[PDB]
């Protein structure tokens, strides 16, 4: 992984040593080159994972998450450089540095062989994320959002640290390959119940699990646009990636310990989907949409079937591109009208025709139109959950109806009807904005041609 | 015929002939506890390093 870690680190001197007026050009160009080389991680084998060294490895689960991560950095630089245009040079460079450091921690997080190396980098991502939210967020609420983000994550992750060290003392190793062969079944005792919760709650909070999600509508809404993109696209998926890994050592206890969290997710997805119908803040609506989608990933991971694991991997990738696109679309309106209220600016299809096409495509992927990879992931999860219990099709079916309703409600409210008379500063869409949207949707639809590369290790 | 000893004479350490055998265990000591086994041999580098969590050295 050093062929990706070292180039990522070099983005920092590149940013600091660049000419003042070339910081965005230079960092964007070279971050795209790194993203291009990440395609070499697609050398996956049917039986064995691609094991680089004692520290790092990549299998079909981490590889797509790595490619998404490295793809997101140039998109975030494009999304940020407009609203940071009046920031002074040194603070711009520090903003880019936080983004680079977050990428460094993420790519090492997804390839860490040892769960305690995974833990340190998994917590490490908090620091740059907190700084981005609180320093460069726009509203007073960013300070409160940072505290909710920080202490929800740590309340869960500190018990995880105790559990992981306990496992290493008992097994002798936290190396993930070793745990595949030395894993022992978990006896059903009270002490193992709390080991199970310690190993899972930190990941549940990051998903987020319904009930433990209050940090997300604060953090995702108060962050700057780059903060929201990475928060929704990648950082929510650390929880899914962590759960997909750690459930290996929790069988068979997951059979019954899953029930309370499956109920929270199956009912929670309907609750959060309903909330979207009455949200007044466009960014807040998009944030609650993420909670509903990640409820499917939680359920898929907990029922532990080959189909649910393929579906979960696809959804995580599909949601990452879609939710990031929606935040970027919402941000482009915000940079014009300087409000997040959804009813403020209406009929934007009349004033911004091409941008209204991006809204439509973003909405259709969000409601999982076939054959998008959003639908492929959702379908595979619904199939596996039907086998877990036929009755689940009712909750899955209702959620798909509600999801269509709020996805198109967002489209209709903002893009259709009559334009707001007094809003007269809706200038034409910039080339930058149009390129930013198409760099989300084009890869998303291309993956429909070759879905296997985002179906994970069970494929 | 008695001659008074000179200054310093009576404070000399002298040697005495005796048939009483030298006591073997005048303190009546128990047998001493056995020392712990010595650690011996050549010092070799630690196997795979510190072995602390993920560190490879
Ligand atoms: C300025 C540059 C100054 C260095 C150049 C000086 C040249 C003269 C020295 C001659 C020489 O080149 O030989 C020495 C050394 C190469 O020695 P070598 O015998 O030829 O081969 C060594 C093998 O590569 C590796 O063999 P190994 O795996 O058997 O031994 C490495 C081993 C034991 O070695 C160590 O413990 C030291 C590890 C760092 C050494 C890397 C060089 C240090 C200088 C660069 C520091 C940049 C920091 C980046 C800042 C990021 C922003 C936060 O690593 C570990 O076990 C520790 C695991 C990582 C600890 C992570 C702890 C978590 C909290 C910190 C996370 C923060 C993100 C990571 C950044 C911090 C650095 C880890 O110089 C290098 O080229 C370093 C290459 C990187 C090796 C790192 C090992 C993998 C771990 C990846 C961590 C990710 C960061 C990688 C940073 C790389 C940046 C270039
Ligand atoms: C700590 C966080 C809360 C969960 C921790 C574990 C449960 C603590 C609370 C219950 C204590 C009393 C146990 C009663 C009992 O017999 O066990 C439960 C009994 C079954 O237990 P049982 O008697 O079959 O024993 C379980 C098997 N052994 C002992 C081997 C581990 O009933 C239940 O199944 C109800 C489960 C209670 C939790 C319901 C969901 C969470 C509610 C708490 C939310 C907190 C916020
Ligand atoms: C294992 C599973 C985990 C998953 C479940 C996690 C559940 C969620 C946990 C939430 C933690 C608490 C809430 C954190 C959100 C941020 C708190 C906050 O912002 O409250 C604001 C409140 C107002 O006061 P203040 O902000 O100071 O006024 C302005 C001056 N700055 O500020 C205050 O009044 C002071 C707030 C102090 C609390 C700080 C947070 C500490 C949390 C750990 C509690 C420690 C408990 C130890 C007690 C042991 C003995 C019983
Ligand atoms: C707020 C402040 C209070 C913080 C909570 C206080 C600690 C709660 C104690 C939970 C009980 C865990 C426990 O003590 O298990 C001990 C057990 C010892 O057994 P051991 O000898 O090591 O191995 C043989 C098995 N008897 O050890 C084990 O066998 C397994 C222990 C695994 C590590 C568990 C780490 C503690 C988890 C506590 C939080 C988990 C729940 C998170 C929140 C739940 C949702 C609300
Ligand atoms: C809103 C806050 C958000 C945070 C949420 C935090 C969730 C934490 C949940 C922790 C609960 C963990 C369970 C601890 C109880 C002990 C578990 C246990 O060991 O019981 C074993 C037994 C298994 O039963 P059985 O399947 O029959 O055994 C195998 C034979 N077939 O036990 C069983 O019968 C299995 C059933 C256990 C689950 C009970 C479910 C209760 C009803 C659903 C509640 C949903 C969650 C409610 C959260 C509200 C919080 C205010």
């Amino acid at each position: 992984m050093l062929k990706y870690i070292i180039p990522t680190i070099m983005l920092m001197p590149l940013t600091w040593l660049s000419k003042n007026n070339m910081i965005w050009v230079n960092s964007t160009a070279h971050s795209l080159l790194i993203s291009f080389t990440s395609l070499l991680l697609m050398n996956q084998f049917g039986d064995n994972s691609l094991n680089f060294s004692l520290l790092f490895f990549s299998d079909s689960l981490s590889t797509p998450l790595l490619i998404l991560t490295m793809w997101l950095l140039p998109l975030m630089l494009m999304a940020s450089q407009h609203h940071l245009s009046k920031e002074n040079l040194t603070r711009k460079k520090l903003f880019i540095t936080m983004l680079i450091s977050l990428q460094l921690f993420l790519i090492m997080t997804f390839t860490a062989m040892e769960l305690i190396l995974f833990y340190i980098l998994f917590e490490a991502t908090l620091v740059p994320t907190l700084i981005i939210i609180t320093r460069w967020g726009n509203q007073t609420e960013r300070l409160n959002a940072g505290l909710y983000f920080l202490f929800y994550t740590l309340a869960g992750s500190l018990p995880l640290l105790v559990a992981l060290i306990y496992i290493q003392n008992t097994v002798g190793s936290l190396n993930f390959l070793m745990l595949q062969y030395w894993v022992q079944p978990v006896h059903n005792s009270w002490s193992n119940v709390f080991m199970w919760l310690a190993c899972m709650m930190a990941f549940m909070v990051k998903m987020p699990l319904y009930g433990l999600h209050l940090w997300l509508p604060k953090a995702h809404v108060e962050a700057p646009i780059a903060g929201s993109m990475v928060l929704a696209a990648v950082l929510l998926k650390l929880g899914g990636y962590g759960m997909l890994r750690i459930t290996l050592i929790l069988n068979p206890m997951t059979d019954f310990m899953a029930y309370p969290f499956i109920m929270l997710s199956l009912w929670g997805m309907i609750m959060t989907s309903s909330i979207c119908l009455r949200q007044t803040d466009l960014k807040s609506l998009i944030a609650y949409s993420s909670v509903s989608h990640m409820a499917l990933v939680i359920v898929a991971i907990l029922i532990q079937t080959p189909w649910s694991y393929m579906g979960a991997t696809a959804l995580m990738i599909a949601h990452g591109l879609t939710s990031s696109m929606l935040f970027c679309l919402a941000n482009s309106n915000y940079e014009r009208i300087h409000s997040r209220t959804m009813i403020l600016a209406r009929g934007l299809q009349t004033l911004l025709p091409l941008m209204a096409t991006w809204w439509l495509l973003a909405s259709l992927t969000n409601l999982a139109l076939p054959p998008t990879i959003n639908l492929i992931g959702e379908l595979f999860v619904v199939m596996s959950t039907f086998s877990w219990s036929n009755i689940t099709i009712i909750l899955m079916g209702v959620n798909m109806v509600i999801t269509a309703l709020y996805s198109l409600y967002m489209l209709i409210m903002t893009q259709r009807g009559k334009y707001t008379y007094h809003i007269n500063n809706i200038s034409p869409s910039f080339t930058r904005e149009n390129a930013l949207m198409s760099l989300h949707i084009l890869p998303l639809l291309l993956l429909t041609l070759n879905p296997k590369i985002i179906l994970g290790p069970l494929y | 015929g008695w001659v008074r000893p000179d200054l310093g004479d009576l404070s000399k350490v002298t040697k005495v002939k005796t048939d009483r055998p030298l006591p073997e265990n005048p303190y009546h000591s128990r047998a001493r506890p056995e020392p712990n086994p010595e650690v011996e041999g050549d010092l070799k580098p630690a196997r795979h390093g510190s072995r602390l969590f993920f560190w490879t050295m």
